């Protein structure tokens, strides 16, 4: 649908607005893992909006103060934490290093405020 | 600079950060239900853990109630036969098939693991 | 021949085998802190576990901190709070970004799961 | 509408959800088991968990027994030696190789963990 | 037919199913200890659980000692520098590099968790 025709010369601009995707193709999906009900139902979070949060500064942090940052900001009253985008794995701070304080702050957090967190 | 306390601050999900509901605000909740059509029901528990996803139901979900003096009258019997659990109002959407909305009517008088308001930080 | 006890005799990293640090030796620490341009902050729990990473930190680390005297004073400000739990002094250096020192500034008193340094062996 | 407590309401299989057995009743227990021939034997633990697959054997099972007196009477011996101690009497079937009856005859005084008949329900 | 009890029957491995050991039972032991040449040691604990190998080592193993009124000085400085301890008496044969004897000297006195030997069977 978008794989070559935005490039013709016979064109100036293109935009695709909307697609129907028809019920039979939909059901050849898998689709989202779990969908809103089902996770609800898997955090037993009901009857507000969920709270989040990006660590910051976006990049530069290490694993540790990662962690240190996530378990403040958890233990306060956010549901969620989360990496930034373009946290991936890097010089000042390796992934793996960053999971195991993550899964520390968590742990901490929930254990805290009675409530289930995540990051 | 007031410091947020890590000691006993337990929360207990929707409406534990702000004061505790008064009888009124109660009632708002449950006209709530009601002007939504959506499902009241009571559940309570000795204690309450994060790691623990279901409470027991008291009785049966109240399907076709409309009448929020209704709801009201089982949370006065719900608490009433077990005065020293947490008790908490939900609500279910049968559309969507989830639960829509939920608080703590009840908690143990036992109970020293949360703070009132204003010990919250120090 | 004197023999290490293993009974109550725990011990909490930096400083523990020394004698308990006077208010003179703590200032002394503080002066250190300040003359290399490391970030005071003080951190507070409970209980002290060494499978546990993180205590709470008590307000922020006191970025551009260039005066002892303050942070003496939030180290006083700190205990007041929670007289009961352990507190630690520490300092971060932001160019290792990593914390450069650290030490015990109080214990619980209803804590006997430690020894006096002459009751350490027997 | 009754609701049916979580709280103390323990129970400990077959029979366990009849009146509390009389000796009577017992006795007529234990008259089915020397009418079918099986294999009478006395088992006592001092505490029930569902996960613990064991208990302690009184003495041995009363092979060849095809007097309900004589395990009347183990009963008496077994509950006089363990007075706080759950019992169990139970039968087993040598053809099938198999545990063919059981109830409890005993449990501790000491345990709060069941309720009464009647209050099951609130 | 005597019962073997479950309850409060802890063993402690070689020579807990005999009598308790007289100062001169003891004493026999150490001479065995002398005439075969093995190294007398001592160990102590808390606590004593199947689980945990280790237990602390009292001073060092006595090397070199054909002394019995030695190690029986040893167990009395042990004794008493942990009067609430288990203390055990072992040996090492450095040839095969493996402990080949040991038994207790010492129990707590609080312990309550085992039987005297003609109440070990009901
Ligand atoms: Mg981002």
């Amino acid at each position: 649908i978008v794989g070559n025709v935005f490039g013709f010369k016979a064109l100036r601009a293109l935009r695709l607005e909307d697609l129907r995707i028809p019920p039979a193709y939909v059901k050849t999906f898998v689709g989202p893992p779990h969908g809103i009900q089902v996770e609800r139902d898997k955090l037993n979070k009901y009857g507000r909006g969920l709270l989040g949060c990006t660590i910051k500064p976006k990049l530069g942090l290490s694993a540790k103060n990662y962690g240190r940052a996530v378990y403040e900001c958890l233990r306060g009253g956010l549901d969620f934490t989360k990496d930034d985008e373009n946290v991936n794995s890097q010089p000042f701070m390796r992934w793996r290093d960053r999971f195991l304080f993550v899964a520390e702050a968590i742990y901490k957090a929930q254990a805290e405020t009675g409530e289930v967190k995540g990051h | 600079m007031m410091v947020w306390t890590p000691v006993n601050n337990k929360m207990f999900e929707t409406f534990s950060y702000l004061p505790p509901l008064t009888d009124e605000q109660i009632a708002a909740q449950v006209d709530y239900i009601v002007a939504n059509g959506w499902i009241p029901c009571l559940e309570f528990a000795e204690h309450s853990n994060p790691e623990e996803f279901y409470w027991t139901m008291w009785k049966l979900p109240m399907f076709g109630c409309r009448d929020p003096m209704q709801v009201l009258r089982e949370i006065v019997a719900c608490t009433k036969a077990f005065p020293d659990a947490y008790v908490r109002l939900v609500a279910f959407d049968n559309q969507k098939q989830v639960q829509i909305m939920g608080f703590l009517v009840q908690r143990p008088k036992t109970a020293r693991d949360f703070q009132p308001a204003n010990k919250r930080s120090v």
